[PDB]
RNA sequence: AAUGUAAAAA
RNA sequence: CGCGGGGUGGAGCAGCCUGGUAGCUCGUCGGGCUCAUAACCCGAAGGUCGUCGGUUCAAAUCCGGCCCCCGCAACCA
RNA sequence: UAGCUGGUUCUCCCCGAAAUGACUUUAGGGUCAGCCUCAGGCGCUGACUGGGGCCUGUAGAGCACUGAUAGGGCUAGGGGGCCCACCAGCCUACCAAACCCUGUCAAACUCCGAAGGGUCCCAGGUGGAGCCUGGGAGUGAGGGCGCGAGCGAUAACGUCCGCGUCCGAGCGCGGGAACAACCGAGACCGCCAGCUAAGGCCCCCAAGUCUGGGCUAAGUGGUAAAGGAUGUGGCGCCGCGAAGACAGCCAGGAGGUUGGCUUAGAAGCAGCCAUCCUUUAAAGAGUGCGUAAUAGCUCACUGGUCGAGUGGCGCCGCGCCGAAAAUGA
RNA sequence: UGAACGGCGGCCGUAACUAUAACGGUCCUAAGGUAGCGAAAUUCCUUGUCGGGUAAGUUCCGACCUGCACGAAAAGCGUAACGACCGGAGCGCUGUCUCGGCGAGGGACCCGGUGAAAUUGAACUGGCCGUGAAGAUGCGGCCUACCCGUGGCAGGACGAAAAGACCCCGUGGAGCUUUACUGCAGCCUGGUGUUGGCUCUU
RNA sequence: GGGCAGUUUGACUGGGGCGGUCGCCUCCUAAAAGGUAACGGAGGCGCCCAAAGGUCCCCUCAGGCGGGACGGAAAUCCGCCGGAGAGCGCAAGGGUAGAAGGGGGCCUGACUGCGAGGCCUGCAAGCCGAGCAGGGGCGAAAGCCGGGCCUAGUGAACCGGUGGUCCCGUGUGGAAGGGCCAUCGAUCAACGGAUAAAAGUUACCCCGGGGAUAACAGGCUGAUCUCCCCCGAGCGUCCACAGCGGCGGGGAGGUUUGGCACCUCGAUGUCGGCUCGUCGCAUCCUGGGGCUGAAGAAGGUCCCAAGGGUUGGGCUGUUCGCCCAUUAAAGCGGCACGCGAGCUGGGUUCAGAACGUCGUGAGACAGUUCGGUCUCUAUCCGCCACGGGCGCAGGAGGCUUGAGGGGGGCUC
RNA sequence: UCCCCCGUGCCCAUAGCGGCGUGGAACCACCCGUUCCCAUUCCGAACACGGAAGUGAAACGCGCCAGCGCCGAUGGUACUGGGCGGGCGACCGCCUGGGAGAGUAGGUCGGUGCGGGGG
């Protein structure tokens, strides 16, 4: 029966939607590589964690073969 | 081993169990109807994996009532006697004088040097396959 | 064959894809009714239809078992089925065309068809290549 | 450091 | 069915764990001593490594399914 | 000692669960979280909803990847045959890599991709909404039903999850014959008042033996399948017909021919392979029976008579067979 | 060191038909089960096969031996006599049976005297077919049925009795075991006290 | 050092034991956020690297075709196509050449002191992280560096080891010994880890509980089993259904074996026999039919039909089955496998004892063998019989009708 | 405002592959050379410096062509929030709102922003 395992669920996926204000620091994305590219204002970590730079706004740009990116807008 | 041949009986088993034993009837008897060899298996709590072993078993000695029957009609075809003593013998080779002699057709020779090479067509053609045939075509269209 | 070891078992929902035309030969049998047909259905039908008209012309199957059927060996409840007592099936949805036959006389395919129906679990229906085409 | 059968004395 | 072991020249066994070259005894074959055979002496040949896949630069060797043989187990009501 | 079983005593009022998660020598026990309640505090935020933004890879579909797959084409490789050896050549109703065409399958395949769901912003939303700090809990065996999957056997009043829901705690009321969870509906108390819901309105039993148009002759309805049939009613299509059909009845129904071949025999009639003509108004190198092989019978087809419709196929409604069990229906 | 605990092999081949294998090859062991016995108080397949007995014999007796899984002091094989031991057969005799009948007495039954018990939710306690926690006097539909007792039968009241002994659970209990753990008694042991003198010796 | 004593001897588990499993990562199941179970489908981890790391600089795969001394499908060279199917240490996934991939120069940031704000979350843990300070590495510089493309490569606390320092030092000074910092000893792998330290046996057994959970029976189910149908390859010399029916397909029944765990564990007595039966019909006989490959007699096959019938012995506890002698036939099932408040108790299923077998052992066996306590009193329903009461719209004696039941039902 | 060229962005194939054609004054490239700076695990191929001559062959720039590639409706359908209705089920049907993929018709060899040189 050789069979019955699995692997903890590592809750991944977008932490941030467009839209929604950040405070610098704060988390963006957790991604298994890079299905979401930095950009404006936005880190990356050791994991591929996309991290915001600057108290602002986020939003997305998909920039069609040079993939999609995660911005925040600052304003303060 | 067809199925419509053998018959296959259940029935409660002798010996330990419970009640489980009692009310739960997990031997069985395959009885070969035709041959009428019969077997019965109880050896499981099952009643499949008994009706299973009793057929495997069945299948053994049905195999080995084959082999008994397949022996009269593949070895009384090599000879219905054949002492090997002496006198026994249907076709002499002598080299000294030089002659071979089938006793069957009283047909005689004389090279037995290179009959015992090759030669045989001359014997098993006009005279050998002859006799042969002879004393079983002159059984058949007389009394046989 | 190929693939991979055993597989679950799906739903067998609205005939979407269940259903098509005819592609190869001049008559065929479609399905009505969803089921699993097993390989040992196929080939029976198969069989009894050039067995019924020897040396006839040519039959087509378009419906392929890939689908591994498992089964547990009379007993309780551990591991996935060692399976595949019935070994393979192929999924069909009401509408789709199994059998196509070709090079005989309509009465010669009428009945080739006929038969395989009734090898088969499910209710079907005989077709002629009306005149729907692509 | 064993063995060698079975047809020959007017 | 469950757990464990095994399948390698014609016979019987090594080699595997620690991948790179397959070894032992017997038999077989050629040549010797004998009147001749055996014994004995001198040479030589012979193996898909059960099967189908997988890993690797490379598999008898490690991983997995299958067939075959062996042993154990199949208890409580 | 008992993480077990039993037992736990007056009344009225308000609210009202859980049978899940994590860890546990833990699994019928516990700790924390979830859900209940009380107190104080904050006060339009709460469930649900409108608008907008972003996140997504299911249903469906698809073959572009990973694999699977039927037929054909083109074509390495191998196999058989001609031919041979210096190795070379051609054939190939054998198997088949790559490639292409047609046709498809996939939870662990995706060029695509919904409905929806998630979240944030703005607005509606004063509700036994919501939030902050505290006191007290119980629960941590759930069950059925709908839907979506796994396991199972596209078995189980089976089992395991997911979203709901009801029983649990609504075995209170109405319907369902009776019947926790199906249909209707949330019982503060009283009334010999009224409208309804599900379901019903011939009698037991309240209320239509109501109205109009059909179908069903089985007690179907009053609970079963593959499959079988000149059941019955209905729409559609093709064909025959007063230049005479369908059915029955009068007559011929053949010649070479006894088809070539298989075979003891195969004379239209075991099987194999099949595509003449002619007397003519018509008769098929043959529908079935009869044979050992034939002759015999018949249809097919033509003539006559009759005198009005007839035959096949597709579709729908209801029905028939398929249909055997043990205390009395 | 075995009348100490204990143990006592596998594969393949070979015969003047076939079958078998006295013989051989090889691997392994501390050594590979000898005599005698053997489908047995041991045999799974099994009612093994053959013979005996019987009209017919899964038992029984005699054999054979492919001993699942005998075997030599947890003794092997026998053995006259003995046995309220266990198995097979026969003769005698029978109500054991075909198959039951009659009779006797002590109860049962009726009258007078004395007078218990387990049990008991309460009872105004029928049948069928359904139904319901899946086996209904108590729900539904239908059938049946005047009220109350006495002698009898045991199908039901999931009848009574005993908080199931089987099964599982409890970080329950207890008896037993050992090369489970940790101890203890006991036995062995060096130093030292009780413990002294003389002499040789390194 | 079991003579004796105190104890340990895990959990999950479609009952328990046996087998398997226990933590971590990847994918699917997972129903397009997250999360999501099963003894559901599939695979990995318990490491590795001083270059396989940092930075600066440069280069771009696999494959296909063509051409080339060894080469020969594939070594190395040249040309053309080739956007990623290669590589990224190792499972899988995501990601990726506008580098995370190959090569080179210098290099050690596999730094210390911190840490805004988050992800994840019951706890405790785990994860990401801009920037500030110190002193640095590569770069002209903008800058990058707090290991490795990423997600596994792991272990609370306790107890102890080694090194070091602003700490404490039992009247004072030292010392002993602690503290703090640093690091070490975990297959505590049952991986949130009971002790520093632990296996079995009970049929000699005991208590507390459970119908939360197995063995009997019922129930649901119908795989299995029995019966019946659809198709018609073929057999039957000719003839597919007289009699048969490949390969396949649909059902009925609830007698078998199972599955599930729904009532009953403050008890529903288990096999066989005996006694007494009653019901089903899928009919063994007898009665009536159709077909027949039915001359007749006798059969074969299907249909109708329960009304009655359905023998005595041998063997075994047996059910079953074999056998003997008959028969019209020696039917099959239901009723808690009908019936132990009716009987038996041979079998199973307590304690004794023995054999083979397993175990060092105590003991154990769907293996065997001999022995082994079955409970006078019926309240209610039901059943067999027999009375008392009242009713039957004057009272009484005798004789009767038959609604409605019951019995019988055989065959040579 | 206009035209050509150079550099650099923005979207991210309707911008691409390929075939034909055109541009050297300007700009760009190839191009001459390898003393110096610099460079090759060999080589001025690449990187680099100093630069006339020649050329527009290569590369690039612009423009045409629809064979490949890419884009791709409308119409209808599958599926499906929500609400219902029929059957033993494996299933099926209606109302309401949303609505694919494939395929058909078609489309495309680009559109634009800032600076600079030049008529
Ligand atoms: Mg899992
Ligand atoms: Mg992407
Ligand atoms: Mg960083
Ligand atoms: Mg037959
Ligand atoms: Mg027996
Ligand atoms: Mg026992
Ligand atoms: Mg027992
Ligand atoms: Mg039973
Ligand atoms: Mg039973
Ligand atoms: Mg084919
Ligand atoms: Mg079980
Ligand atoms: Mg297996
Ligand atoms: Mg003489
Ligand atoms: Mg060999
Ligand atoms: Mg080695
Ligand atoms: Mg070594
Ligand atoms: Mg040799
Ligand atoms: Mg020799
Ligand atoms: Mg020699
Ligand atoms: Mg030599
Ligand atoms: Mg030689
Ligand atoms: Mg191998
Ligand atoms: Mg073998
Ligand atoms: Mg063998
Ligand atoms: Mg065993
Ligand atoms: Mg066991
Ligand atoms: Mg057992
Ligand atoms: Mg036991
Ligand atoms: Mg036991
Ligand atoms: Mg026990
Ligand atoms: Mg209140
Ligand atoms: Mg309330
Ligand atoms: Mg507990
Ligand atoms: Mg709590
Ligand atoms: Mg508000
Ligand atoms: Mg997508
Ligand atoms: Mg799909
Ligand atoms: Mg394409
Ligand atoms: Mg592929
Ligand atoms: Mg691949
Ligand atoms: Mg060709
Ligand atoms: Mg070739
Ligand atoms: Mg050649
Ligand atoms: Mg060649
Ligand atoms: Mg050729
Ligand atoms: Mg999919
Ligand atoms: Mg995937
Ligand atoms: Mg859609
Ligand atoms: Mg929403
Ligand atoms: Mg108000
Ligand atoms: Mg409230
Ligand atoms: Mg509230
Ligand atoms: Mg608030
Ligand atoms: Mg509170
Ligand atoms: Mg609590
Ligand atoms: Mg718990
Ligand atoms: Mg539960
Ligand atoms: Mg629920
Ligand atoms: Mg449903
Ligand atoms: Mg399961
Ligand atoms: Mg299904
Ligand atoms: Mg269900
Ligand atoms: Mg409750
Ligand atoms: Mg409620
Ligand atoms: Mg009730
Ligand atoms: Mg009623
Ligand atoms: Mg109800
Ligand atoms: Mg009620
Ligand atoms: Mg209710
Ligand atoms: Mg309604
Ligand atoms: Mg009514
Ligand atoms: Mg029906
Ligand atoms: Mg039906
Ligand atoms: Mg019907
Ligand atoms: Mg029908
Ligand atoms: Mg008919
Ligand atoms: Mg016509
Ligand atoms: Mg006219
Ligand atoms: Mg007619
Ligand atoms: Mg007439
Ligand atoms: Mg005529
Ligand atoms: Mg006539
Ligand atoms: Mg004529
Ligand atoms: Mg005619
Ligand atoms: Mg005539
Ligand atoms: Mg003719
Ligand atoms: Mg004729
Ligand atoms: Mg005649
Ligand atoms: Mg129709
Ligand atoms: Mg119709
Ligand atoms: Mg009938
Ligand atoms: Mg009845
Ligand atoms: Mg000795
Ligand atoms: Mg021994
Ligand atoms: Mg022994
Ligand atoms: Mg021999
Ligand atoms: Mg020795
Ligand atoms: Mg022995
Ligand atoms: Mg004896
Ligand atoms: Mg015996
Ligand atoms: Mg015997
Ligand atoms: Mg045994
Ligand atoms: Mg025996
Ligand atoms: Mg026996
Ligand atoms: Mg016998
Ligand atoms: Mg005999
Ligand atoms: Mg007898
Ligand atoms: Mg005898
Ligand atoms: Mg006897
Ligand atoms: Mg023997
Ligand atoms: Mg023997
Ligand atoms: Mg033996
Ligand atoms: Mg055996
Ligand atoms: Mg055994
Ligand atoms: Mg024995
Ligand atoms: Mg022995
Ligand atoms: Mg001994
Ligand atoms: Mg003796
Ligand atoms: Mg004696
Ligand atoms: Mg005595
Ligand atoms: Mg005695
Ligand atoms: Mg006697
Ligand atoms: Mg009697
Ligand atoms: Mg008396
Ligand atoms: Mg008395
Ligand atoms: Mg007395
Ligand atoms: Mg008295
Ligand atoms: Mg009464
Ligand atoms: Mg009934
Ligand atoms: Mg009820
Ligand atoms: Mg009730
Ligand atoms: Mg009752
Ligand atoms: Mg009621
Ligand atoms: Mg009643
Ligand atoms: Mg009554
Ligand atoms: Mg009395
Ligand atoms: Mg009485
Ligand atoms: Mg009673
Ligand atoms: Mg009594
Ligand atoms: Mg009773
Ligand atoms: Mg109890
Ligand atoms: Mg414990
Ligand atoms: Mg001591
Ligand atoms: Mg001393
Ligand atoms: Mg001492
Ligand atoms: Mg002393
Ligand atoms: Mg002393
Ligand atoms: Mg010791
Ligand atoms: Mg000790
Ligand atoms: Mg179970
Ligand atoms: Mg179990
Ligand atoms: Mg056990
Ligand atoms: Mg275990
Ligand atoms: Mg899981
Ligand atoms: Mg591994
Ligand atoms: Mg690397
Ligand atoms: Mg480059
Ligand atoms: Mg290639
Ligand atoms: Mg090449
Ligand atoms: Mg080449
Ligand atoms: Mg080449
Ligand atoms: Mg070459
Ligand atoms: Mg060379
Ligand atoms: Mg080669
Ligand atoms: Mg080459
Ligand atoms: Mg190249
Ligand atoms: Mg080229
Ligand atoms: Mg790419
Ligand atoms: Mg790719
Ligand atoms: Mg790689
Ligand atoms: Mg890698
Ligand atoms: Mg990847
Ligand atoms: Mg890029
Ligand atoms: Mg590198
Ligand atoms: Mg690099
Ligand atoms: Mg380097
Ligand atoms: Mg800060
Ligand atoms: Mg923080
Ligand atoms: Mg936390
Ligand atoms: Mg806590
Ligand atoms: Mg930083
Ligand atoms: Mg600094
Ligand atoms: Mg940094
Ligand atoms: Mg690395
Ligand atoms: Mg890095
Ligand atoms: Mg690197
Ligand atoms: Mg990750
Ligand atoms: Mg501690
Ligand atoms: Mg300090
Ligand atoms: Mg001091
Ligand atoms: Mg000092
Ligand atoms: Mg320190
Ligand atoms: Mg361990
Ligand atoms: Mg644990
Ligand atoms: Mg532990
Ligand atoms: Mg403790
Ligand atoms: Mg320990
Ligand atoms: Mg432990
Ligand atoms: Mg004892
Ligand atoms: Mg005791
Ligand atoms: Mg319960
Ligand atoms: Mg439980
Ligand atoms: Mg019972
Ligand atoms: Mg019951
Ligand atoms: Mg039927
Ligand atoms: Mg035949
Ligand atoms: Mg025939
Ligand atoms: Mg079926
Ligand atoms: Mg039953
Ligand atoms: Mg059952
Ligand atoms: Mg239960
Ligand atoms: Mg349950
Ligand atoms: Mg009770
Ligand atoms: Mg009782
Ligand atoms: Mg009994
Ligand atoms: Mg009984
Ligand atoms: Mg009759
Ligand atoms: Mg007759
Ligand atoms: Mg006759
Ligand atoms: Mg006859
Ligand atoms: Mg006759
Ligand atoms: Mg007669
Ligand atoms: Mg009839
Ligand atoms: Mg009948
Ligand atoms: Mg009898
Ligand atoms: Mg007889
Ligand atoms: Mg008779
Ligand atoms: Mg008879
Ligand atoms: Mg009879
Ligand atoms: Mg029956
Ligand atoms: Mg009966
Ligand atoms: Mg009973
Ligand atoms: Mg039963
Ligand atoms: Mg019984
Ligand atoms: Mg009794
Ligand atoms: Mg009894
Ligand atoms: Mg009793
Ligand atoms: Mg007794
Ligand atoms: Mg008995
Ligand atoms: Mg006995
Ligand atoms: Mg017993
Ligand atoms: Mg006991
Ligand atoms: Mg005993
Ligand atoms: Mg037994
Ligand atoms: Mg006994
Ligand atoms: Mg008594
Ligand atoms: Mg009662
Ligand atoms: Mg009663
Ligand atoms: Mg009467
Ligand atoms: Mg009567
Ligand atoms: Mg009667
Ligand atoms: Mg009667
Ligand atoms: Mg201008
Ligand atoms: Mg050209
Ligand atoms: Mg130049
Ligand atoms: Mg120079
Ligand atoms: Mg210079
Ligand atoms: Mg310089
Ligand atoms: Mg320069
Ligand atoms: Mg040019
Ligand atoms: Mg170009
Ligand atoms: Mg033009
Ligand atoms: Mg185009
Ligand atoms: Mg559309
Ligand atoms: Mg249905
Ligand atoms: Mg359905
Ligand atoms: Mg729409
Ligand atoms: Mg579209
Ligand atoms: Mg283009
Ligand atoms: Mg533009």
């Amino acid at each position: 029966t050789k069979n019955g395992r699995d692997s903890q669920a590592k809750r991944l996926g977008v932490k941030r939607y467009e839209g929604q204000v950040v405070r610098a620091g704060n988390i963006l994305v957790r991604q298994r590589g890079t299905r979401f590219k930095p950009g404006k204002n936005v880190g990356m970590g050791r994991d591929f964690t996309l991290f915001a730079l600057v108290d602002g706004v986020v939003e997305f740009q998909d920039r069609g073969r040079l993939g999609r990116y995660v911005h925040v807008r600052p304003l303060a | 081993l067809k199925p419509e041949e053998l018959r296959i009986d259940v029935m409660r088993a002798s010996g330990p169990g419970g009640p489980g034993v009692n009310t739960t009837d997990s031997a069985v008897r395959v009885v070969h109807l035709p041959t009428g060899i019969t077997v019965t298996c109880q050896t499981t709590r099952s009643q499949i994996k008994n009706k299973e072993l009793a057929l495997k078993i069945l299948k053994a000695r049905l195999y080995e009532l084959e082999r008994k029957k397949r022996e009269e009609e593949l070895k009384a075809l090599r000879g219905e006697v054949r002492p090997i003593e002496w006198g026994s013998q249907i076709r002499s080779y002598v080299l000294d004088k030089n002659y071979v002699k089938d006793h069957r057709t009283g047909l005689m020779r004389h090279d037995p040097e290179n009959v015992l090479d090759g030669d045989l067509m001359d014997l098993i053609w006009a005279g050998l396959e002859w006799k042969a045939g002879r004393r079983q075509g002159t059984e058949e269209v007389e009394a046989e | 064959r190929m693939k991979y070891r055993k597989q679950q078992r799906g739903r067998l929902k609205g005939a979407t894809k269940g259903g098509d035309y005819v592609a190869f030969g001049d008559f065929g049998l479609v399905a009505l009714e969803p089921a699993w047909i097993t390989a040992q259905q196929i080939e029976a039908a198969r069989v009894a239809m050039v067995r019924h008209f020897r040396r006839g012309g040519k039959i087509f199957i378009r419906i392929f078992p890939d689908k591994p059927y498992t089964k547990k060996p009379l007993e309780v409840r551990m591991g996935k089925g060692k399976g595949n007592v019935e070994g393979y099936v192929a999924v069909v949805k009401p509408g789709r065309v199994m059998f196509e036959v070709a090079g005989v006389t309509e009465e010669q395919a009428m009945e080739a068809l006929r038969i395989a129906g009734h090898k088969l679990p499910i209710k079907t229906k005989i077709v002629r290549r009306d005149a729907y085409d692509e």
